[PDB]
């Protein structure tokens, strides 16, 4: 298996339209080698996909949102289920790619009285505390704190690329919208400026928090090249018998 | 292919699919502008991109995009494109369309719109053949008024004839009126059908035609009167009254016979006065005796099957003529230069009426285009979504040859050589009738797929030397297999120690029985042994490649591998048949008796909400056609809306749910048998 | 004739005054006392070091620009102290100027103290009152709780770190906490939550206020969030010290010990 071969049938799986969803498996089974993916747990927390693959011949791990179960938000169950395969894929020097299309975290009362801000706190500590090599892919979505959560670039990120679909922002247009403009009282024109600038990665872009925007039909030749470059890859850390994982 | 005759700078091409494609690469080579329509969710597809400009036309459905006055008529408004070619299908034969287009200062590439009033009507169109001098279908013009009616008609023309209930509506029915008791009791029996049909009680009785051969004739004309018949073309192998796979020239005519055909026909469009390209329908008795059945005013769908044997670009011809320059060539130029065979790929199921509509996404697409003598029209890509609004078609496959058996052994390397991942297609049934003896020979009709398979299809049946190759060839991948997944990268800590095994020895189980293989490897070259019998395989064992390519015992065969397990299933495509085997050792055989099977249980009928939600809006009703895992209905929830399927084949039979309703989990929506 | 010095009295006037009287008699309405004087109750008297007093937002989008909206210190006090001699640093968040919302003044003036804490070895304490994120900043506000976050981890078992909800925190800052070894709330004046009642109201449709969506009961009795509750501000700062004396400076040093009767 070629380590340059073109995927084209991943230049339109994105729906236009911003409401409808879309299996991130197949996009799995499209990059990696042989379309061969050995999933871990597929039937617990579905909201999240992690799994075993090989790229170039190399293991990799994958980890990934599913839009199609719960719009891909992040909960109790999927933050665990992240954070321990993270952890273990760290530490056997087994490199990572992530593929982000989140629209934050799942809201409710019985999120709250479960404590998802210690599960969230352990997925961000797992992704933080990584030292093997990793490449960020962001196909749709990516809001508030969530994209922080899931390995952006200040997380001692190595490469992060968005498809021409992405796009990255604080919260939703209409509440920026909404906690900006209250006094103007006129959203029918301020909304548009809104989606027309702020709605694309262009912002990430001048600043420097992607590498890249790529075409989606090339994502694969890109990945694998990444791979042969970080693997040599070695940082230092202050001593300490062990950190404190918020379990 | 002169650039340097004037010609219109701007077409505009109101269609879609592998058409929209050809007219778009035919205009590209006259170096001339295309306009391209397209609803919303064909944004992507392949005739758009190639095009230059892309104007939308409307939603989804058919009705509203593609089949939409007004449109078309903004479209061309603002596009101001000098031409408009229909193609065929949709509206090619809509004369509403034909004049509001020609009235105020747009040239339509097709016939006129007298043409197609002439022959819009079947009625009308064999009085008119009728006044044209040509052999008409055997019967008599009027009204039966009782049994003495039906028995003087019989006794007046043929003693073969149906009493089949013509006329009104549809005019079909299966009825035979060869004995006078027959013609009286099939009197009474459709006329007791036609009252129930369409209660018009009255026939017009038609001459019995044997295993009729569908032969048809193609037209091209001008506006200074000048008419050429382009050999003839062999559509007998139909199902569902639709053709699958064509055959340009006809092996079972002669010169004669093609001469006198085209003659009539030839006669034909000049006293309609056709000025396009046309195509002529004749069925043909075992007597090799023709007789007229209706005339299409539009390009035919298999047109470049005949394209292949004369060399005459059919678009280029239609566009010349459209712009009023005569015809460059004369009766004599026409010359049947070799064998042309055509089949069309769709999106469906053999295993079911000869096929059944599916749906899906393709994720693996590739043509055999490096193969000899191989021509590929499709208008799909990698990537593209087959729907529901329109035909399932995906491609057409035409191979041209010296002779007929050059031309079907090339049919059949491509159709082994072409590659389709993500919806089921029925290259098995074409793969099949290409193949069987009747075809070769050429003893074919109209009832070719109802009397080889009166069952149904079920697969192709496979031989012992061909069963002796399947195994090999799948236990030979298997060992293959196991032998890749030895090699890794030296270590330096812990060296590895590859072990040494001589001979596998592996039960497989296909179908329903179990053989014993024995399995040697002495580098690129497999010794497979099954029940004694001893083959040889030799390939270069790529495993990535979608297509291995294997010779056993000389012979060369090319296998796919859609599916591999690690607990030993294994799906292969072999001669274009998926078979499903089952590869063990002999340890893991001979323990896997011990294995107690699992009884099911429950009903197949699970679908319900998979969360509690509100429904947007309800598309089903008891009793409504599904198809292969079709989107059944839509359930929204916050930012994003799920749309359920129903995956499991079944006809709606009561629906539970209903729109708006706020049902919760596990709720019965749509009952599904 | 240079007017460079009456610019320093006016800045440090400023940061003083924080970023109106109005504000601070509001803060004062609801029992709750602001920055300056919860860091000055804290540590020792004269030994607070400020630093980084004159640091100022440089956004200039959506009117950010204008001097009503610029205000120095950027709604963060931070620095260093000896509690009971020991060192540590400090940093407290101003709800005064824009709510205490991060942008990338208050993002990298914490994470310059936390770098000098982790490199000095000295302990970190947090005082969090924050409204979240700055819609206005954009990614930056993001980008700076990814830097928090990224040396919250980076520092984890090396320096002890307490965390003290003082108001209400919400969205994304409220995972620096959760990240420290320590939380301690206040009673019937902090809430943690990551998203508000209005919208849990609007998407799962069920009615509840902030008092038993966030509050100090719910997350010291059946959430396993915080640590310990107190009645007021004054109380929990003591108990902060009390709790501090206990500690060691950094895990290369050895569990402390005290004179003995
Ligand atoms: C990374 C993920 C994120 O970005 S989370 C950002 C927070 N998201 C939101 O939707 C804001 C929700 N927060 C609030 O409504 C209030 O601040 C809460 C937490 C309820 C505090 O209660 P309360 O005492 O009534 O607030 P207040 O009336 O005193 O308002 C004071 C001023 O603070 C401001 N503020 C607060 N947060 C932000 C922010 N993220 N961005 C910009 N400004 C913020 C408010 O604009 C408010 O202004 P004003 O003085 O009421 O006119
Ligand atoms: N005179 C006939 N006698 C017996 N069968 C006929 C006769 N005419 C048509 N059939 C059948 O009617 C079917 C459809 O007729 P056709 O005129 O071609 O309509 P369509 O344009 O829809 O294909 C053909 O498959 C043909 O086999
Ligand atoms: C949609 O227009 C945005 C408003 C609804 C927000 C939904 S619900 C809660 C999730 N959190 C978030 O940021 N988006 C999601
Ligand atoms: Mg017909």
């Amino acid at each position: 298996d070629p380590s340059d071969r073109l995927v084209p049938e991943l230049d339109t799986i994105v729906p236009l339209e911003s409401t409808k969803a879309y299996n991130m498996v197949d996009i799995i089974h499209s990059v990696v080698d042989e379309r061969e993916f050995f999933e871990i747990m597929p039937n617990y927390a579905k909201n999240i996909i992690v799994g075993f693959a090989r790229m170039n011949g190399r293991t990799v791990g994958i980890v990934g949102n599913q839009p199609k179960v719960a719009s891909g938000c992040l909960d109790i169950n999927s933050s665990v289920k992240g954070a321990r395969f993270v952890r273990f894929c760290d530490a056997f020097n087994i490199p990572l790619i992530t593929f982000v299309d989140v629209p934050g975290f799942l809201p409710g009362t019985a999120q709250e009285y479960g404590g998802i801000i210690r599960h969230g706190a352990k997925l961000l500590y797992a992704f933080a505390e990584a030292t093997v090599p990793k490449v960020t892919v962001i196909t749709r979505k990516a809001y508030g704190g969530a994209y922080d959560v899931m390995s952006s670039k200040h997380l001692c990120g190595d490469t992060n690329y968005a498809w021409p679909t992405a796009e990255i922002a604080v919260m939703g247009a209409k509440g920026a919208v909404e906690i900006i403009f209250k006094g103007h009282e006129n959203v029918e024109a301020a909304q548009a400026e809104y989606i027309e600038k702020f709605a694309n990665p262009f912002p990430a872009a001048v600043r420097g928090f992607v590498d890249d925007i790529i075409q989606p039909s090339s994502t694969r030749a890109r990945i694998c090249c990444d791979l042969d470059v970080l693997a040599s890859k070695k940082v230092q850390r202050p001593w300490r018998k062990h950190a404190n994982i918020p379990l | 292919y002169d650039p340097n005759e004037k010609t219109f700078d701007k077409i505009l091409v109101a269609n879609r699919g592998e058409i929209a494609c050809r007219v778009i690469r035919t205009c590209k080579k006259m170096g001339i502008k295309t306009v391209a329509i397209h609803s919303d969710v064909d944004a992507s597809s392949v005739h758009v991109k190639m095009a230059d400009e892309a104007v939308c036309v409307g939603p989804a459905p058919t009705s509203k995009s593609y089949l939409n006055m007004d449109a078309i008529m903004e479209a061309i408004k603002k596009t101001r494109a000098q031409a408009v070619h229909p193609g065929y299908g949709f509206l090619s034969e809509n004369k509403e369309f034909a004049r509001c287009l020609a009235a105020e200062d747009v040239v339509f590439i097709g016939p006129d719109t007298h043409a197609i009033q002439a022959m819009g009507d079947k009625i009308e169109s064999k009085l008119l053949a009728k006044k044209a001098e040509v052999n008409t279908i055997p019967g008599f013009d009027g009204v039966v008024k009782d049994a003495e009616e039906a028995v003087r008609i019989a006794r007046e023309i043929g003693y073969p004839v149906m009493i089949k209930a013509s006329a009104g509506g549809g005019g079909k029915g299966m009825r035979i009126a060869w004995d006078d008791e027959e013609t009286r009791d099939g009197f009474r029996l459709s006329s007791q059908e036609a009252a129930s049909s369409f209660g018009d009680d009255r026939l017009l009785i038609e001459k019995f035609i044997d295993n009729p051969r569908h032969i048809e004739i193609q037209v091209l004309g001008d506006k200074h009167g000048n008419a050429l018949w382009l050999n003839e073309r062999e559509c007998s192998i139909q199902r569902r009254n639709q053709k699958v796979v064509e055959e340009a020239p006809s092996i079972f005519l002669d010169a004669e016979t093609r001469r006198a055909m085209g003659e009539q026909a030839v006669a034909l469009a000049r006293a309609v006065k056709y000025s396009s390209a046309g195509t002529v329908e004749f069925l043909v008795d075992s007597k090799k005796n023709f007789y007229f059945l209706e005339m299409n005013t539009r390009l035919q769908v298999e047109h470049p099957v005949t394209e292949c044997i004369t060399g005459l670009d059919l678009v280029q011809e239609m566009i010349r003529v459209a712009k009023g320059y005569p015809l460059r060539h004369k009766q004599a130029d026409i010359r049947i230069n070799g064998w042309a065979v055509e089949c069309r790929v769709y999106a469906e199921d053999p295993y079911k009426s000869f096929g059944l509509p599916s749906i899906g996404r393709l994720s693996q697409y590739q043509e055999p285009l490096h193969l000899p003598g191989v021509r590929v029209d499709s208008g799909i890509q990698p990537g593209s979504d087959i729907s529901i609004y329109y035909d399932p078609m995906i491609s057409k496959l035409i191979t041209y040859g010296s002779d007929r058996t050059e031309a079907l052994k090339r049919m059949a390397d491509a159709l082994d050589n072409y590659v389709i991942r993500g919806v089921t297609h029925n290259i098995a049934l074409l793969r099949e009738v290409i193949i069987n003896s009747r075809f070769v020979k050429g003893d074919i009709s109209t009832k070719f797929l109802s009397d080889v398979y009166p069952d149904g299809f079920k697969g192709h049946m496979l031989t012992k030397s061909e069963k002796n190759q399947l195994l090999a060839i799948a236990s030979s991948l298997f060992v293959a297999f196991q032998l890749r997944a030895q090699h890794f990268q030296e270590n330096s800590r812990m060296p590895v120690i590859k072990p040494d095994i001589a001979n596998w020895e592996l039960s497989v189980k296909l179908h329903d029985k179990v053989h014993t293989v024995v399995a040697s490897n002495n580098g690129s070259v497999f010794s497979v042994e099954v029940d004694g019998s001893k083959l040889n395989v030799t390939s270069t064992w790529n495993l990535a490649s979608p297509l291995l390519s294997v010779s056993v015992d000389g012979t060369q065969r090319t296998v796919q591998c859609l599916s591999r397990e690690a607990g030993g299933n294994m799906s292969i495509q072999f001669l274009g048949t998926v078979y499903k085997v089952n590869i063990l050792t002999r340890l893991a055989a001979e323990l896997n008796k011990f294995m107690l099977e699992k009884v099911t249980e429950d009903t197949s009928s699970v679908l319900r909400s998979p969360m509690p939600g509100v429904v947007v809006a309800v598309s089903v009703k008891p009793g409504d056609a599904v198809a292969e895992g079709q989107e059944i209905c839509v359930i929204e929830a916050m930012k994003m809306q799920n749309s359920m399927t129903a995956g499991k084949t079944g006809t709606v039979k009561s629906v539970h749910c209903q729109a708006g309703d706020t049902v919760g989990e596990g709720d019965l929506l749509v009952e599904l048998e | 004739a240079t007017s460079v010095n009456e610019r320093i009295e006016n800045k440090r006037r400023t940061a003083l005054l924080g970023g109106g009287q109005r504000r601070i008699d509001a803060q004062h309405k609801r029992g709750k006392l602001t920055a300056r004087e919860r860091i000055s109750l804290l540590l020792d008297p004269g030994s607070f070091v400020e630093s980084d007093m004159f640091v100022e937002h440089r956004c200039a989008d959506f009117g950010m620009a204008a001097d009503k909206n610029k205000f120095p210190g950027d709604s963060v006090v931070t620095g260093r102290g000896r509690i009971n001699g020991r060192l540590v640093y400090v940093f407290s968040q101003d709800f005064t100027v824009f709510g205490g919302s991060l942008s990338g003044a208050h993002a990298q003036k914490i994470c310059k103290i936390m770098d000098q804490a982790i490199t000095v070895g000295a302990p970190v304490i947090g005082l969090n009152d924050s409204g979240g994120a700055r819609i206005q900043e954009g990614v930056e506000s993001l980008a700076g709780y990814a830097d928090i976050f990224l040396r919250n981890v980076t520092a984890s078992g090396v320096i002890p770190q307490i965390s003290l909800i003082m108001g209400p925190c919400a969205g994304g800052a409220v995972y620096s906490p959760a990240l420290t070894d320590f939380t301690f709330m206040v009673k019937d004046t902090s809430y943690l939550f990551i998203t508000g009642p209005d919208v849990v109201k609007s998407v799962t449709n069920e009615d509840v206020t902030q008092e038993e969506l966030g509050g100090a009961k719910t997350h010291t009795t059946m959430s396993g969030v915080a640590h310990r509750a107190f009645e007021n501000d004054v109380d929990a700062l003591c108990n902060l010290r009390d709790f501090f004396n206990y500690l060691p400076l950094s895990s290369q040093d050895p569990a402390p010990v005290r004179e003995c009767h």
